[PDB]
């Protein structure tokens, strides 16, 4: 069974916005798995690119779901 | 400060509704006496003035530019009146200090 | 008039301890109750707990 | 040719018991014409989602 | 980590000033709760009586009602016993005491569900996030057993496995239990459980706001009416 | 206290009409909108600076205080 | 705080009215400790003590 | 035959009172706030009237009955909903009666002000009490603060709130007492209204331009009757669209759950009004001097009388202290936003900067501001 | 003197029945 | 009853109705002695008082 | 200098109400009665709010409160037992009252 979520999400990461935090995401976790013993964890990006996300689903999702 | 006191006085908004700074200042118990002091013409034209500011302010409006009362015709006419009853309660004072 | 007030003063005596009386009595008895006194004073404690831990 | 509300004055407005006689016809039509109109705009702004609408599915 | 994911605003069929909630939405989003939901979390303000009228007619909520047990008393001889429910009967509650939904959950309480719209800030779309939202944890951060990650809930781990996916229950009507679905449904259901009052409100909202419309200039047309006679009051002042 | 002693008027003619021989609403409009851009053109300069700037601190202060959430790029190592 | 309370009349009246002014404000401490029971100074009176209070 | 209007004594009472009573004629929409006031209090009295009958004051059926309430009476969501967002719509409309007073001089009625001061006093107490009467998380723990605040107090402050929770917390004597309390305190408002309305019908009310409007009156019927009835149907428009639109934007969510004594909730953030009292405590950093200067920052309104060194009464001719004012209004609205916001920077710098601007406004700057008004238009 | 008293024109004031002085009232008052 | 008999309805209520109701007592006997008061106070024997009044 | 007494206005209302009434000099017991009534009213209002300020209305727990106010509470049983005799002194204080009145004649007022 195809997810009306799951298609809407990969419209949103094919946004630019979204993708833009999305390559800054990936660029902080190479950071973070470079680094073998650090304090440093990063979700703020990871934050930026869910509400950027989520805030695109909530503009273009219910019209799926009846 | 000529012109600065006439900006001000345009800005306080009093002149705007016709009235004088001396029609306007609150009253205590020394201008209260003082406006008794005043003469029967003065007393009625102060009351009169008082009144159409009241009809403009229930009204929201303000008299026209012409009318409106400028800085160089402010008589102070209750003035010399609220000096002369501040000194008699100076003197009073004084006495009541003595 | 020492006699007369001294009558009054013997009045005016009794009632400020009678109110007295009435005004704490009212004051104590908004106050904390027997209930609140007992279960306050003893604390059940165990020791049925791991070490590192709270409750 | 009296106007309408001059003839309404004329009838029922003059009088304070008509007045009151009429101001209370008047609540009661008032009442049921405007719980009409506002159950009605009620329901079209959200037809197809209420029990009233979504009843016969379950009813019968 | 102290910073907080706000839910979006997701465009809710009762989102709007005057539109109420979808009925069939709150049936569906209530099977969902039965099926899913209640087994940890309670309900203790929601019953069959407010069930009905709403989403399920009076027999069904009848029968649904029967085919949970309930526990009455005192007997005769003076004990408990096991009736089917009625319409009276609120809704079981999965645990007695809170401290055996501590030892079930391995040390968390699940809320109950019947004040937890108007309880979390957000609301349904704080509901629906939180069960859309559920993902690996970022690199960084390890979660240890019994907790998973989830940006919404504050402090990032929750004492719930994703309760929800595709095909977690079966529709009566026949519409799709996609996970979106399910959790459109049971957020509506919750926001009906939250507010009951919701619809009724509404349409008294509607009725206020035109009945004030028509009264407002009328009212400010008598104060005019009864104000002229000052506002168009002339002074003239005739000293001798 | 009552009317009738509260002050001493002389000479002072008020000349007023029915409320239903006049209007209600008499150019309500046209003498309304010149009216209340009067109003807001005299007291806007009192009211206006306080409230812009209490808006520029809300903010400011939400501004810095997303940024004083916001990681310190300080501690890369 | 005004300035017709300044000078000798008033400082006399002053003069005469504080010991009056004194013992109003001793009558006020002793209605104190009696309705509080004050402890800290019922326990230096000499007979009173012995209430324990 | 004689006139029963001024024969019979009710009756004359009620006409020298409300109905032939000479007002000024110039005053503004701000004078139908004190209607507004005496309307929102007797519809609050008959609404928590309505609550009480179906309410139960215990800690284990408290928000049970208060959700009994809301579910199961028949228009009690209206009833209690109506009584949180009136108690909303009190407050707003006091706090506009309040500037009111301040901008255009009200204040010189020393008496009138002072008895407005103990109804201010008193209607707080009773919305605090309210507030803690449904038993909510944030109920609870806000009582707790607002009642270790109260035993910052030297010497008394201990017995003194082990006294007024009945015990050692918040419990169920507390919230009994707190329940009498609040059911019977808007009696005493009222009673301390009446004084009010007597004390400001000894002098006559005040007109915007601050002048003896002596010259000019009206009969308080029917003109302030209609524009009274008028503003009544303004501000029941507002309350009712906030009940029947958004409950919960004036209220708070954290306290529609039950209350934890273990559990607290990261933020306590009470109603408006409790958010800028909150600020102007949590702006200096020590016990004593927080509940001093919370208790100087209401008391501030009573000193105000004392402060007013110009020689006009209102602001209305006023420029310079109308900037003064709306100054004070701003930071007014910005010590409440900070009471509603957390402790971190800015919010803390933002907080004193608010209060002591807040306090040398009320204190210097104002008599300060008429001083040079007077010496601007050759007063002084 | 008081003969020289003469009210003010109110035109902008009055109903559109009563604009003109050369038409009597009781055929408009009532309808108003 | 708030019901079907006396139950928690009725004595909820009838405990609202119970505290408040004396301070309208109170505000009637403020009436009482108004009424008093403009009526003037009577006397054991009937008569007109107003020759001997303390 | 002015008479405070009355020229204050809440305390010109009590001077003319209460310090300075004309009353009549020869009334004899039967006028305490309403003086009487008035502090018995008082008495309920005070004791009664600390009745219902340790007081629940519920039934499952009034009975339980009611006991738990004459046991437990500090002399709430005082407090209850004052209510309980200040209602009846009360009706006896209002049967004396109508008593009064119908005999001396006051319901001409
Ligand atoms: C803009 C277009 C209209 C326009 O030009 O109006 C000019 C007109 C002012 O011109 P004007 O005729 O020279 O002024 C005399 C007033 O109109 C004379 O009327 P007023 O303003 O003195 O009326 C009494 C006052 C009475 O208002 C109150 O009592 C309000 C009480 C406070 C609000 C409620 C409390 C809660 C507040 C929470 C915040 O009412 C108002 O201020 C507005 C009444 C609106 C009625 C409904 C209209 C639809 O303004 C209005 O009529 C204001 C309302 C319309 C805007
Ligand atoms: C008003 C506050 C009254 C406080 C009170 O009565 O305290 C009891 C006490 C009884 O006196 P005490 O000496 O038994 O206890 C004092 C020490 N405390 C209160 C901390 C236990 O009275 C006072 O403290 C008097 C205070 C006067 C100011
Ligand atoms: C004047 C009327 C009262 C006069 C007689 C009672 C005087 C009095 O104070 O009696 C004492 C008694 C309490 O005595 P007790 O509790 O033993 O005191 C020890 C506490 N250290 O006090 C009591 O029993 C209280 C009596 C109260 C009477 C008045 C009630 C007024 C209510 C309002
Ligand atoms: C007013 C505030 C009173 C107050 O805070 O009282 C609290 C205090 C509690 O004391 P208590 O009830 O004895 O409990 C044991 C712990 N002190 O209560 C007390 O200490 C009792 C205070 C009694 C005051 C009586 C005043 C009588 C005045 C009579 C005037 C004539
Ligand atoms: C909102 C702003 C409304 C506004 O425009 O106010 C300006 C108005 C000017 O009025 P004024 O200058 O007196 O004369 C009329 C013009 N010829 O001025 C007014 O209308 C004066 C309004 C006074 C009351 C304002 C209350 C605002 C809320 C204050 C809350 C805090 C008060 C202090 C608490 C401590
Ligand atoms: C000097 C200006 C001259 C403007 C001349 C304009 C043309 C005049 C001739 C044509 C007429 C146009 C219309 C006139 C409208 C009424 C007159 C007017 O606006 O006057 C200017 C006004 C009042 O002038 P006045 O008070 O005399 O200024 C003295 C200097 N203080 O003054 C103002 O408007 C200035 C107000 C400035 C207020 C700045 C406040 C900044 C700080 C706010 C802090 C708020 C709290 C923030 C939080 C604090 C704690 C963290
Ligand atoms: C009571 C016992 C007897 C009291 C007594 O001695 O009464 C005699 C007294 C005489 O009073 P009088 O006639 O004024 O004599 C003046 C002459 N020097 O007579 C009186 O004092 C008469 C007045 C007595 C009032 C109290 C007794 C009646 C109380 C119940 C009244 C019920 C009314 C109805 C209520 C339900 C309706
Ligand atoms: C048993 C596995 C549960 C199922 C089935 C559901 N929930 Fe749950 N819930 C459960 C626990 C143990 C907790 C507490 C976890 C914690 O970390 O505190 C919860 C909590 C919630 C909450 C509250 C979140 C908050 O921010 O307060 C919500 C809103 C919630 N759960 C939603 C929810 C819904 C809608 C469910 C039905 C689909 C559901 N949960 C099922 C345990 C369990
Ligand atoms: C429950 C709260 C209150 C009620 C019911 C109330 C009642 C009233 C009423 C009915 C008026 C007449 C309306 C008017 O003059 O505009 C009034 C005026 C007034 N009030 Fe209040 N009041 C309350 C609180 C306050 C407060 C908190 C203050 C001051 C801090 C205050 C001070 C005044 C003053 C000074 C006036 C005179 C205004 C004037 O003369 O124009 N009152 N009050
Ligand atoms: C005689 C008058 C009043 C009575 C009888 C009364 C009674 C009550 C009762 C029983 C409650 C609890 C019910 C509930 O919260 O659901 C309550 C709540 C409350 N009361 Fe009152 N009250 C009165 C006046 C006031 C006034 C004058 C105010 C404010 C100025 C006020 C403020 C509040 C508030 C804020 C709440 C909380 C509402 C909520 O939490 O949603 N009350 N009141
Ligand atoms: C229920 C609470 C009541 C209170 C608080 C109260 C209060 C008072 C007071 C203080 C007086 C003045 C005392 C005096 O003049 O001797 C008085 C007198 C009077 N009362 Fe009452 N009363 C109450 C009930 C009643 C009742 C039940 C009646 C009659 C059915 C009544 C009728 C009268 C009359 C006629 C007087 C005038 C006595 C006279 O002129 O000598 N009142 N009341
Ligand atoms: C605001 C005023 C009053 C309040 C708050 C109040 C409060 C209460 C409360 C809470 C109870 C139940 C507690 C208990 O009985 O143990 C009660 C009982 C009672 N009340 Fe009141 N009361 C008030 C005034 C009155 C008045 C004026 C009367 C009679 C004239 C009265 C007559 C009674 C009686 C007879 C009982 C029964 C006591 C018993 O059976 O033990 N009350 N009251």
């Amino acid at each position: 069974l195809v997810d009306p979520l799951t298609t809407v999400r990969e419209h949103c990461e094919q946004l630019e916005k979204c993708v833009k935090a999305r390559e800054r995401l990936e660029l902080c976790d190479n950071r973070v798995s470079s680094r073998s013993q650090t304090e440093e964890d990063c979700t703020e990006e990871l934050f930026d690119f869910l509400h950027a996300r989520d805030h695109c689903v909530a503009h273009k999702l219910f019209k799926n779901l009846k | 400060l000529d012109g600065f006191r006439k900006w001000y006085y345009n800005a306080a908004g009093f002149n705007k509704l016709g009235l004088m700074r001396d029609d306007t200042l609150h009253e205590t118990e020394d201008v209260k006496e003082a406006i008794r002091r005043l003469p029967e013409d003065l007393y009625n034209d102060r009351m009169f003035r008082i009144k159409r500011a009241l009809d403009l302010t229930m009204r929201h409006q303000i008299l026209p530019k012409d009318q409106w009362t400028k800085y160089e015709e402010d008589k102070f006419y209750l003035e010399p009146y609220l000096k002369e009853v501040i000194r008699e309660r100076k003197e009073r004072e004084e006495w009541a200090k003595k | 008039k020492g006699f007369s007030y001294l009558v009054t003063a013997t009045t005016t005596v009794g009632v400020a301890y009678a109110a007295k009386n009435v005004v704490s009595q009212f004051v104590s008895s908004m106050s904390a109750s027997a209930d609140v006194l007992a279960m306050s004073k003893i604390e059940i404690k165990l020791s049925d707990i791991p070490e590192g831990k709270n409750m | 040719s009296p106007t309408i509300p001059s003839r309404l004055y004329s009838l029922l407005f003059r009088r304070t018991s008509t007045f009151a006689l009429t101001i209370a016809v008047g609540a009661l039509f008032f009442e049921r014409a405007f719980d009409q109109g506002a159950d009605a705009i009620y329901e079209h702004i959200n037809e197809g989602k209420l029990w009233k609408h979504i009843k016969h599915k379950y009813e019968n | 980590s102290d910073l907080e994911l706000h839910p979006p605003s997701y465009p809710w069929s009762h989102r709007g000033l005057l539109s109420s909630l979808d009925h069939t939405s709150i049936r569906r989003g209530f099977q969902v709760y039965k099926q899913v939901c209640s087994s940890c979390h309670s309900m203790d303000y929601v019953a069959y009586r407010h069930l009905v009228g709403v989403c399920y007619t009076e027999e069904e909520a009848k029968a649904l009602a029967e085919e949970v047990e309930v526990q009455d008393g005192p007997n005769d001889d003076g004990e408990m016993f096991m009736r089917p429910g009625k319409l009276s009967d609120y809704f079981p509650k999965p645990y007695p005491n809170p401290e055996a939904a501590r030892a079930a959950n391995n040390g968390a309480l699940p809320p109950d569900l019947s004040y937890i719209v108007r309880a979390r800030h957000g609301g349904e779309d704080y509901v629906f996030s939180l069960l859309t939202g559920y993902c690996e944890p970022p690199t960084g951060v390890s979660l240890r057993e019994g907790l998973y990650f989830n940006p919404y809930f504050p402090g990032q781990a929750i004492g719930m496995a994703p309760p929800i996916y595709t095909e977690v229950l079966e529709y009566d009507d026949g519409t799709p239990a996609t996970m979106s679905q399910v959790a459109k449904d049971v957020a509506t259901f919750l926001r009906w459980a939250s507010e009951p009052e919701h619809d009724h409100r509404k349409r008294m909202g509607l009725k206020m706001l035109l009945m004030m419309g028509l009264l407002l200039p009328l009212t400010y047309a008598m104060k005019r009416h009864k104000w002229s006679v000052l506002k168009s009051r002339k002074l003239a002042y005739r000293p001798p | 206290r009552e009317f009738g002693n509260l002050a001493r008027i002389r000479h002072v003619i008020s000349y007023s009409l029915s409320p239903f021989e006049q209007r209600a609403f008499p150019s309500y409009f046209s003498k309304g909108i010149p009216n209340v851009l009067r109003r807001t053109r005299e007291r806007i300069l009192r009211v206006a600076p306080p409230f812009v700037v209490v808006y520029l601190i809300y903010t400011w202060g939400n501004q810095e205080f997303e940024q004083s959430k916001r990681k310190n790029p300080a501690m890369y190592e | 705080m005004l300035s017709r309370f300044l000078g000798p009349r008033y400082r006399e009246l002053a003069r005469n009215w504080i010991p009056t002014a004194g013992m109003w404000g001793t009558v006020g401490a002793v209605g104190l400790v009696w309705a509080t029971d004050w402890r800290l100074i019922l326990d230096w009176v000499p007979y009173i003590n012995g209430k324990f209070k | 035959m004689t006139n029963m209007r001024k024969t019979h004594p009710l009756f004359k009472i009620i006409n020298h009172s409300f109905i032939d009573l000479p007002a000024p004629s110039n005053i503004s929409s701000w004078w139908n706030f004190g209607s507004l006031l005496g309307v929102c209090l007797m519809v609050q009295i008959i609404t928590g009237l309505f609550l009480a009958m179906h309410y139960t004051s215990d800690t284990m059926t408290a928000f049970s009955s208060v959700t009994h309430i809301c579910r199961d009476v028949n228009y009690g969501w209206l009833i209690r909903y109506m009584h949180a967002n009136g108690a909303s719509m009190f407050f707003i409309c006091l706090f506009l009666h309040v500037g009111r007073g301040l901008y255009y001089g009200s204040y010189t009625f020393m008496e009138t002000w002072n008895i407005g001061v103990l109804l201010l006093f008193a209607v707080m107490a009773t919305a605090f009490m309210g507030y803690v009467l449904p038993w909510g998380q944030m109920s609870f723990w806000g009582a707790t603060v607002i009642t270790n605040l109260l035993s910052a107090i030297p010497y008394i402050g201990t017995t003194l709130v082990e006294w007024i929770w009945g015990g050692f917390s918040v419990d169920k004597a507390t919230l009994t007492r707190f329940f009498a309390f609040h059911f019977i305190l808007p009696f005493i408002i009222a009673a301390l209204a009446i004084v009010h309305l007597l004390f400001l019908h000894e002098t006559g009310s005040n007109n915007p331009t601050g002048l003896n409007s002596d010259a000019d009156k009206i009969p308080f019927h029917p003109y302030y009757t209609i524009k009274d009835i008028l503003g009544i149907l303004i501000m029941f428009l507002i309350l009712m669209t906030l009940v029947l639109f958004f409950p919960d934007m004036l209220g708070d969510p954290d306290n529609y759950m039950p209350a934890n004594p273990l559990n607290t909730p990261p933020h306590i953030k009470p109603e408006w009004y409790f958010l800028f009292a909150y600020a102007i405590l949590r702006s200096i950093p020590n016990k004593l001097g927080g509940v001093l200067a919370l208790i100087l920052s209401i008391l501030i309104l009573a000193l105000m009388p004392f402060l007013h060194t110009s020689k006009q009464r209102s602001l209305m001719f006023r420029p310079i202290t109308q900037i003064l004012y709306w100054i004070l209004v701003a930071n007014l609205l910005i010590l409440t936003w900070i009471g509603g916001q957390p402790v971190e920077h800015p919010f803390i710098i933002i907080g004193q900067l608010a209060s002591i601007s807040y306090f040398s406004i009320i204190l210097i700057l104002m008599p300060i501001s008429g001083i040079i008004e007077d010496k601007m238009l050759k007063l002084y | 003197s008081h003969t020289d008293v003469k009210v003010p024109d109110f035109s902008d004031y009055r109903r559109a029945e009563v604009l003109d002085s050369t038409k009597s009232s009781k055929e408009s008052s009532e309808a108003r």
